[PDB]
């Protein structure tokens, strides 16, 4: 599968996204970025099934904009995944399932405190320190298992990232061609466009 | 494919005098991959306690769906449901998706805030309530939870008995389960006051 | 064909009456009269067998009715409306609530119930409201026992003690005078029967009158044995013998 | 009276009158005339279109609804439409499935019975149109009259539309005499222009004012307008 | 107060259906039909005002035929006749799926009965303007059944509605009277050719055109067939003979 | 037709009003007195019992403050099973809400659901609308203390006191002339019965005749406690306000 | 499972084990199998559990309001007709086979439905994994016209052979009569000739035995 | 199963075998296959018990119905209902229906309606897992207008022959006799038939 | 306003007019019925009149055969008693299938007036103008006589009468059994409690009846049926050799 990683620190989220696009043979593309925003301060991150994937990533922005401008407010993190695990949860049992799996990192203005956030297309659910979506996470959860801190700032995180990214070129059969990193904290969401070589 | 055994898991419940404990282990898993070391599988509607094993997803709904029903109960009763009648609600609202069942585990455990009698029940996925006096088990160690509760097992323990007793039957079951384990959490129950222990057990 | 009725047949006038509402009530004005009594151990409901001709079976017409073993209902209007409303009320008991729970609801939820349909017939199209107001005497574990009245408009309020009907305003007044938080089940059988003899004209007897209370469990009608918890309905219909022999020390 | 019966076509009056079905006769009589006759190997239709201003175009009053059946209208244009509409799918059926041009008198069943379904429920309204039916079937040339009460009825020749009745006594008249002209079309028509002309009072049928169709023995129904009619006026 | 008459299944102080009843003067404005029970069948005649020249003369047929055993005549609105026997033939064909067997007339009667009495219990729908005439051969002999707008019917020995239905049933009740041993098919046709052209009496204004149909045991084999050519003739000039 | 009976509940009148709303307005406005006060720290919500005798039950007995959720509740005035049927659905829609986003609902996002609701009546169906006016006392982490108020047509407004039903005109000049800003919880209690008292057809103001509930963030906890006041709390809270 | 359906002289008698599994796995020791459908018609079940138990109460709920509309007791064929046209609309999808058996204002009455919606009538039945070890009794020892004593032995002796010889069968025996002049008795452990040997030793562990990592009270006032 | 109806002078008779067998086993050794939709019109059923039950009592329901309408129904009409069921749901339908009644103006007629929901006419018919052992026998010895006793014994013997090679077939003979005398039951047990 | 008195809501008075209109719509057809109950049957006799002469006899009839067992005349027009009767006989074919056992009269009867009910309370449905008299010797109850009417009320009687002229018989009945004592005819014959009915029809209508002039249904255990012109002269003669 593509690679969807995810960490919290201190103060932030963070997320990192393999840039492959592969059909059958060919690599189509090497810079796409498997994200969306959802609200300033709420990012998605998601993989599986080759249209379900952006279909469910853009249905899910809808409608937290819906919802943002209706309310003219900011849905919490915690909100936002469970409205999350819910539709999941339901297309899991329809006619033609959602086989999306995606991870949800947000800041939580409330509680001054980011989160992270792993769902599965079955509607599972669970909030974690770290976390991965495919075979990524038979790498990356004992690394970080190891080299993890709570206390890390932003800038160990992504080191701690490049760490896994580095485990992830070196023993992961395909060529995911990188990675898109990108921060949710206090101040919202930015993209790392250095990480090539950070 | 076995919609059982893909997240892993385990909860049991046990009577005592005058009192009821329940306990479940942490582990949620996706096939051989640990994925979180903090999933609790019991939850709680005013006095009445739900365990639920199985499927993680279906877990999570039946909670909220338990609790959205147990709410709108408590305006219209106008008091707080009791373990015997939210037991019936399980197995209805279990049996309401014969056809698509929600693939879990279900074990109820409390006390009748009128009769101060203990209560326990399990359920099959489709909502046959099983109604034993001493204990009940269910998850991906349940074989192995039914050996130790039949050998520790004996009546009327006292609360501080109970507890050795129910950890002790969850701990060595979950042990022998590559799909549990991994913490776990135990609930003694009295008619006025509710302890939470968090157990120290092997994390492979 | 096919009910071309959508709108309502209830609708507000300039001054804020509701018509039908008003009209049905008006057709309970009429009816015999009907009443119901709390006591501390028990509840009694009662009304007159006002038969409509000596070759008529009074028997074979019950304005008493039983909705669940511990909750019967009495009325005062239209007959025929209250027989459909008692057969959709012991329905909605179980499709609503005992299928779900595994028990009969208390007596203020089926009440609850009862009067939402009939707050439809107020609102839905092409209907009219029922033309009936009942009285609920029931039992459960948690409230104990209670009395309700409910209104052809589907409003419904608790009662110590109250009367329906015909010679209502009269038969309250006087229960108003007899009543009291201290009365035993037979007493308030024996004071439903005073203030019933009021609105009576004609015979007054176990053959006249129709009366069913809500106390303690009849084991004897539960139709089986075996089961501790099983005790028996708490609804029990007095029969003509049971209420002359009331009479005599009247 | 009349105005208590008259409010929709579900009502009837203390007399047993449909006056919503007599309101839509009533917009036949404002249409302009159409006339048909037929004898023995053929059936034609004349019919006079009317026009709103001299720099508007006469309304066509001819529907082709197979190759052995033709229509006439007179009165509102899309119930017309419609109901030929419902012709040309009837005639279609019968070929689609059994191999068989429909017969003008099942043609004239199926049309009143679908009339008279907006004559006996609530919510509709009867047809405003009259249908005049021309066609050759296995049982040779026929003419049909159709009224929006549902009554279809055969003759040998009939006009309805305004001042329809002068042609219709004309026809009752010459009848012996059309009924006759068999293996001649131009002669069938002629005399039908003849029974129409007897209608007229405001103008003269011109080229692009006449309208002529006819169906027979081994002619499809065609329908013939402006200068293919010049011939005829 | 008034207005009960506006509304079809509206019932007046009296307890009466007025359209039903404003139902049935449509009927009686309309031309005369009668039917005769002989001793194995049933004969059925209607009068045809000739409007005028141009009718193509026995092509505008109203007798109609349900299944291969049963006729029908109506008085009234004839598109309403068309639909009630439209309606019949479907409920024919139902039962003959289902059963096997051709519907027997009293069956077949109520289902017409059925159909007519529900179209008075809305007023969404209008009553049905024609009386009906019908019958046939079954199972177990001839019967004869006349329809009113009210769904109302019953079985006749004779039976007679429209414009001249007086002069028809008296001449019925004669033929009733004068033969309590049974009339026959052959006969029966002739004497409704009769009937015909006595009640023509109250519209002789306009000139006619006489139809008849029949199902006999003997006759037809006891399917309902038109009565045409010689036997047409034979019994139009009975007519015409005691009509003088 | 059935036309014929149609009222046309959802239509203007030539002032672009809406009759049934009007009208409906009306028999709100003899409805019990309810009123709702805001302060710092709480909210009070009091209504008038319409109607009441000895043997009437009011232990067991509301028929104007419902709980809707733990931090929202209602004051009504209009029909109370008209009250119910929305009361009800108000509910499902705060546990709808829980279960999607794992949170309690926001007041406003309730009341506009409910509000819409009403709309609806007023637009489409041709049924009436509903007799009720509701005021909504409630709780949430994004505005504190809210009080609303909703009436048949479907319009909602926030305040800082309000009144609904019977005499809200002197109600209101009373709660205009004596509210405050920095008003506390039991301040408004008192301002609250102290209007009720004035306003009321009865002679005297009893607790038999009340009820009330107040909506507090208990110092001595943290989190927000609804509390529908039972009759002999009423009695007590009715005389240290000196109306003994 | 083992159930017997047994007629005699004056009445019905049906019996049951007590034994609920999972595979090879004893999940309840003590279930009850006799069901109510009405106060005199009871019922057991045998096959998937949950249904034979929901089919009951659905039917019984029906019955009860059937009951209180027609103002007569409910009769044991209507409980049969409503319960094999359900199952028979699902086409043997709910897994319920069941022995039900009653008195009523027309007599007494002993029939089994299985799953498919089929019905049979007799005066000696069985069904269940334990259906043949106890019909070899059945066969063996009935006779007609006995009466409530021996019924209650034959059924009694029937459910225990499939005690004994099943393997999905076990512990004790329920028993349910029903007289046609009296009250239907419902004998709860009619019989339990398997009580579990007193245990070698006691595992009470001496406390402080378990490892506890945190601590807490739990709310549950609101 | 062997099943059969015999039409003879006075009317017809059905006779029938009463196992019932799930597998080897004999889920019922007393089962009454011959089932009454009518007075005088009853019918053999095989295939499916749940199946022509279920035919069977939607088929009485709808005499009853047309009893009250039109009177007695033919037997004819009869059959006509088993096949309208039978036909229209052949694809979840696994029953074969032997229709037998007994007429004042028709006597008594045999309609065999089989798996696809064909019907067919005829003077005796024979159905069930053990009917094709008789066919031979039957067809040797049927002759039509035989006396009651005849038929009873023509039925006894190849019934007996059918209980005695399909071990799906056995128990009790049992025989329904439809005449303008009435209806009679008859029955016949092992330790008679198996010795002729 | 005037509107309360086509359909079916209430009047200012709390009245249904149309409910009162179609009660007046069951005497329409001039004919009176009476129902007794016998010590094991129960007995139906209602006038018969056919006045026009080129109408067949045999198909003029109140009186309807809804099940086996239950029996049921009507007092009102022929095509609302008609619809009436379909839909009973439906009713009690279906009971019988999905309850497995014979529909009883009373229930049948409960049944009828419910429906009727309806029609009292939805705008789009008209109250049938008939009241319904159901007949049989229930398997429970035994004789049965249950009466529903256009309010959709209904109860069981010891004997009823029904038309324009039930007064006199009803109370002609009811003096009988102040006499009696008793619930029923005490005889052990059917013959006889018809002969009882029809011979009170004649005291309390002052009429004597031919063979053609009256109608009888008769109920036992496990049959309803009906007279025919012959059984009833037979009647009618015995009764002659009694005055």
């Amino acid at each position: 599968m593509d690679i969807i990683l995810g960490i919290r620190v201190q103060d932030s989220v963070i997320l990192a996204s393999s840039k492959a696009v592969t059909r059958g043979i060919s690599v189509l593309k090497d810079s796409d970025d498997k994200t969306r925003q959802l609200s300033p301060h709420t990012l998605m991150s998601f993989a599986g099934e080759a249209g379900d994937t952006v279909q469910f990533a853009e249905y899910i922005q809808a409608n937290i904009q819906l919802y943002s401008i209706r309310e003219d407010y900011e849905l919490s993190p915690q909100a936002v995944s469970s409205f999350v695990r819910q539709e999941l949860a339901k297309s899991i049992r329809s006619r033609r399932p959602y086989q999306v799996n995606v991870l949800i990192g947000g800041y939580d203005k409330k509680k001054n405190k980011p989160e992270l956030y792993q769902i599965d297309y079955l509607g599972t659910k669970v909030e974690l320190p770290y976390g991965a979506h495919g075979y990524s996470g038979f790498y990356t959860f004992s690394l970080l298992d190891h080299h993890y801190r709570p206390d890390m700032t932003t800038e160990e995180g992504l080191d701690l990232l490049k760490l896994c990214v580095q485990e992830l070129e070196k023993r992961m059969p395909m060529d995911f061609k990188g990675v898109i990193v990108k921060i949710v904290d206090k101040d919202g969401i930015r993209q790392v466009d250095d990480f090539q070589a950070q | 494919s076995d919609p059982s055994s893909i997240n892993g898991g385990i909860v049991v419940a046990m009577t005592g005098k005058d009192c009821v404990a329940i306990a479940c282990d942490l582990r949620l898993g996706s096939q051989s991959l640990g994925v979180s070391n903090k999933f609790e599988k019991i939850f709680h509607y005013g006095h009445v306690f739900l365990g639920i094993t199985g499927l993680a997803t279906d877990v999570t709904t039946l909670n909220e769906m338990f609790r959205y029903k147990t709410n709108l109960y408590k305006l219209k009763e106008e008091r707080a449901i009791e373990p015997e009648t939210f037991t019936q609600l399980v197995s209805s609202s279990l049996y309401e998706r014969r056809f698509g069942p929600y693939f879990v585990g279900p074990v109820v455990a409390g006390i009748n805030s009128k009769s101060g009698k203990p209560f326990i029940a399990g359920f099959d996925l489709i909502g046959c309530i099983d109604e034993a006096k001493d204990f009940i088990v269910s998850g991906t160690a349940s074989d192995q939870l039914f050996g130790m509760c039949e050998s520790l097992y004996e009546p009327n323990l006292e609360p501080e008995d109970l507890f050795e007793t129910i950890s002790q039957a969850l701990l060595n079951a979950a042990d022998r389960d590559a799909l549990s384990g991994w913490g776990a959490v135990v609930y003694i129950i009295k008619k006025d006051e509710v302890v939470k222990r968090y157990l120290k057990m092997r994390q492979d | 064909m096919t009910d071309r009725y959508s709108f309502s047949l209830t609708t507000f006038s300039p001054s804020g009456k509701l018509g039908q509402i008003d009209y049905a009530l008006t057709a309970v004005k009429q009816g015999v009269t009907s009443l119901g009594i709390k006591a501390t151990n028990g509840v009694v409901i009662a009304t007159e067998k006002k038969s409509s001709s000596p070759l008529a079976m009074s028997e074979t017409l019950s304005k008493v009715s039983l909705l669940t073993p511990d909750i019967g209902a009495v009325y005062s209007g239209m007959g025929p409306d209250y027989r459909v409303l008692v057969d959709k009320s012991r329905k909605v008991a179980h499709t609503s609530y005992k299928r779900i729970y595994g028990e009969y609801p208390p007596t203020k939820l089926l009440v609850s119930e009862v009067a939402k349909i009939m707050q439809e017939a107020t609102q839905s199209g092409g209907v009219r409201p029922f033309g009936v107001s009942l009285l609920i005497a029931g039992h459960d574990e948690f409230n104990g026992f209670s009395l309700y009245q409910v209104d052809p408009s589907g409003s419904y309020f608790p009662w110590k003690a109250t009367a329906i009907g015909k010679g209502s305003v009269a038969a309250k007044t006087f229960l108003e005078k007899r009543w009291n938080d201290e009365l035993e089940l037979e007493d308030a059988i024996h004071i439903a029967l005073l203030t019933l003899k009021e609105s009576v004209e004609g015979e007054f007897n176990g053959d006249t009158i129709e009366l069913a209370i809500i106390g303690d469990e009849n084991p004897d009608l539960l139709g089986y044995t075996g089961i501790p918890t099983d005790k028996g309905p708490r609804f029990r219909k007095l029969t003509s013998q049971e209420i002359n022999d009331r009479l005599e020390a009247l | 009276f009349r105005n208590n019966y008259d409010g929709d076509t579900v009502t009837f009056s203390p007399t047993g009158r449909l006056f919503q079905v007599e309101y839509a006769l009533e917009a036949i009589k404002q249409g302009s005339v159409t006339v048909g006759l037929r004898s023995n190997t053929h059936a034609v239709l004349v019919a006079l279109k009317r026009n709103a201003d001299e720099l508007s175009s006469y309304q066509k009053k001819i529907i082709k609804c197979d190759e052995h059946m033709g229509l006439s209208l007179a009165g509102l244009a899309p119930d017309a439409r419609v109901l030929s509409n419902y012709l040309r799918q009837q005639c279609n059926y019968s070929s689609l499935v059994f191999n068989r041009k429909l017969a003008v008198e099942r043609a004239g069943h199926l049309l009143c019975d679908k009339a008279q379904k907006n004559t006996q429920s609530y919510g509709g309204r009867p047809y405003g149109v009259g249908l005049l039916i021309i066609g050759y079937d296995k049982s040779g040339a026929h003419l049909l009259e159709f009224q929006p009460s549902g009554n279809v009825t055969e003759l040998y020749g009939t006009a309805i539309g305004a001042r329809s009745q002068g042609a219709k006594t004309y026809l009752e008249r010459t009848l012996d005499t059309f009924i006759k002209i068999d293996g001649n079309p131009d002669e069938l028509i002629k005399a039908g222009v003849e029974a129409i002309s007897q209608s007229l009072r405001d103008e003269s049928l011109t080229v692009d004012n006449l309208s002529i169709a006819i169906v027979g023995k081994d002619t499809p129904f065609t329908i013939y307008d402006g200068e293919a009619v010049a011939k005829y006026i | 107060g008034t207005g009960y008459d506006l509304s079809n299944s509206v019932f007046s102080p009296d307890g009466r259906n007025f359209q039903v009843e404003y139902a049935v003067k449509a009927v009686e404005n309309g031309t005369t039909s009668i039917g005769i029970k002989c001793n194995d069948g049933v004969v059925f005649a209607v009068e045809k005002l000739i409007t005028s020249k141009l009718l193509v003369p026995q092509k505008n047929v109203k007798i109609q035929v349900v299944d291969r055993h049963i006729g029908c005549v109506y008085s009234g609105l004839i598109p309403d006749g068309r639909h009630l026997v439209n309606r019949g033939r479907e409920e024919a064909a139902s039962f003959k799926k289902l059963y096997k067997t051709p519907i027997p007339i009293p069956a077949f009667a109520d289902r017409l009965g059925q159909y007519v009495q529900a179209h008075t219990l809305y007023n969404s729908v209008r009553p049905f303007g024609v009386s009906t005439i019908f019958g046939g051969v079954d199972k177990n002999g001839a019967h004869l059944y006349m329809l009113e707008p009210s769904g109302s019917y019953w079985g006749y020995k004779g039976a007679a509605t429209g414009k001249g239905r007086q002069s028809a049933k008296a001449e019925l009740e004669k033929l009733v009277d004068h033969h309590p041993e049974g009339l026959s098919a052959r006969e029966a046709v002739k004497q409704a050719a009769k009937i015909i052209y006595l009640a023509h009496e109250d519209n002789k204004e306009k000139d006619f055109e006489l139809e008849i149909s029949w199902c006999s045991l003997s006759e037809t084999n006891g399917l309902h067939k038109f009565v045409k050519g010689d036997l047409l003739q034979e019994a139009i000039d009975f007519a015409q003979k005691e009509i003088n | 037709g059935s036309r014929r009976y149609d009222s046309r509940t959802t239509i203007f009148s030539p002032e672009g009003r809406l009759y049934q709303v009007e009208y409906a307005l009306e028999s709100i406005s003899h409805a019990g007195t309810a009123i709702g006060i805001m302060a710092s720290d709480g909210i009070v919500l009091a209504a008038e019992r319409k109607v009441t005798s000895t043997l009437l039950e009011q232990d067991t007995s509301t028929e104007k403050l419902y709980k809707l959720n733990d931090k929202i509740a209602v004051a009504v005035a209009g029909l109370t099973a008209d009250a119910e049927i929305l009361i009800n659905t108000a509910r499902i829609h705060a546990q709808n809400y829980l279960k999607t986003y794992n949170e309690d609902i926001p007041v406003e996002i309730l009341v506009r659901r409910l509000s819409d609701i009403k709309q609806g009546y007023t637009q489409h169906g041709g049924l009436r609308p509903f007799g009720v006016s509701f005021i909504y006392a409630g709780y949430d982490d994004r505005y504190g203390y809210q009080l609303y108020t909703s009436n048949p047509s479907g319009n909602y407004t926030g305040w800082k006191a309000i009144s609904v039903g019977a005499n809200t005109s002197a109600a209101q000049t009373l709660l205009q002339m004596d509210y405050k800003d920095d008003m506390k919880v039991d301040d408004a209690i008192e301002l609250a019965l102290k209007t009720l008292s004035k306003t009321t057809d009865s002679s005297a103001l009893t607790y038999d005749r009340l009820e009330f509930a107040t909506i507090r963030k208990g110092a001595n906890d943290g989190e927000v406690y609804q509390k529908i006041f039972k009759p002999q709390e009423i009695k007590d809270i009715l005389v240290k306000t000196g109306i003994t | 499972t083992t159930i017997v359906g047994v007629k005699f002289n004056n009445g019905v008698v049906i019996a049951a084990d007590t034994r609920s599994t999972q595979g090879p796995i004893v999940a309840d020791k003590n279930c009850a199998k006799l069901h109510r459908i009405s106060p005199k018609i009871w019922c057991a079940g045998a096959g998937t559990a949950a249904d034979t138990e929901a089919v009951t109460q659905l039917i019984g709920s029906n019955i009860e309001l059937h009951s209180l509309y027609t103002s007569r007791e409910p009769r044991v064929v209507s409980a049969l007709q409503m319960l094999k046209q359900h199952l028979f609309k699902y086409q043997g999808h709910i897994g319920a086979y069941l022995i039900v058996a009653g008195v009523d204002p027309t007599g007494s009455h002993l029939f089994s439905i299985h799953a498919h919606g089929s019905t049979d009538v007799g005066y000696y039945l069985s069904l269940g994994s334990g259906s043949l070890a106890a019909m070899a009794v059945l066969e063996s020892h009935w006779k007609q016209d006995l009466t409530k004593e021996e019924a209650i032995k034959l059924a009694s002796d029937a459910i225990q052979a499939g005690i004994w010889n099943d393997l999905g069968s076990g512990s004790n025996v329920d028993v349910c009569v029903m007289e046609i002049g009296k009250d239907a008795e419902y004998l709860r452990n009619y019989l339990t000739p398997n009580v579990r040997e007193e245990k070698q030793k006691s595992y009470k562990f001496p406390r402080g035995t378990t490892a506890v990592l945190k601590e807490s009270i739990v709310n549950i006032c609101d | 199963t062997s099943i059969m109806a015999v039409t003879f002078k006075d009317g017809v008779i059905l006779g029938a075998d009463s196992r019932t067998t799930t597998g080897a086993y004999i889920a019922n050794r007393v089962t009454d296959k011959l089932t009454r939709v009518h007075d005088k019109i009853w019918c053999c059923r095989s295939g499916s018990a749940a199946d022509t039950q279920a035919i069977a009592d939607i088929v009485q329901y709808h005499l009853e119905l047309y009893t009250s309408q039109y009177g007695t129904p033919s037997t004819e009409t009869a059959a006509s209902v088993f096949k309208e069921l039978c036909y229209e749901n052949k694809d979840n339908l696994t029953a074969g229906i032997i229709v037998a009644g007994y007429d004042d103006k028709n006597k008594g007629e045999v309609y065999t309606i089989p798996l696809g929901g064909s019907v067919h006419k005829l003077p005796y018919a024979i159905a069930g897992s053990g009917s094709t052992f008789i066919y031979g026998y039957c067809d040797k010895n049927f002759r039509e207008n035989m006396s009651k006793e005849e038929t009873v014994d023509f039925i006894k013997h190849s019934l007996s022959q059918a209980i005695k090679w399909d071990g799906s077939s056995g128990g009790v003979i049992r025989m329904v006799v439809l005449t303008a005398a009435g209806v009679e039951r008859l029955i016949f047990y092992p330790d008679e038939y198996e010795q002729l | 306003a005037g509107y309360d008195r086509h359909i079916t809501i209430f009047s200012p008075e709390g009245r249904l007019y149309q409910v009162e209109y179609a009660f007046k719509a069951t005497n329409q057809t001039n004919i009176n019925s009476l129902a007794v109950r016998g010590k094991d049957c129960t007995v139906v006799i209602s006038q018969k009149k056919v006045p026009d002469k080129l109408l067949d006899p045999t198909t003029v009839s109140y009186i309807f055969c809804i099940s086996r067992t239950i029996g049921m005349v009507v007092n009102g027009p022929i095509p609302d008693a008609r619809n009436a009767a379909l839909r009973a006989k439906a009713e009690a074919a279906e009971f019988r299938y999905k309850y497995g056992y014979d529909m009883p009269c009373d229930v049948l009867a409960k049944r009828m007036a419910n429906l009727s009910q309806i029609y009292t309370q939805r705008a789009y449905m008209r109250p049938l103008g008939v009241i319904l008299t159901f007949v049989s010797v229930d398997e429970e109850l035994g004789p049965s006589i249950y009466k529903t009417d256009p309010a959709g009320y209904y109860v069981g009687y010891k004997a009823t009468a029904t038309g324009p002229k039930q007064q006199e018989i009803t109370t002609n009945l009811e003096n009988h059994f102040k006499k009696s004592k008793i619930d029923h005819i005490n005889e052990e014959s059917w013959e006889k409690v018809v002969e009882f009915a029809i011979t009170h029809m004649i005291d309390a209508l002052g009429t004597e009846f031919s063979k053609n002039d009256l109608e009888v249904g008769v109920a036992t255990k496990d049959k309803f049926f009906t007279l025919s012109a012959e059984n009833i002269e037979e009647r009618l003669v015995a009764i002659a050799e009694q005055d």
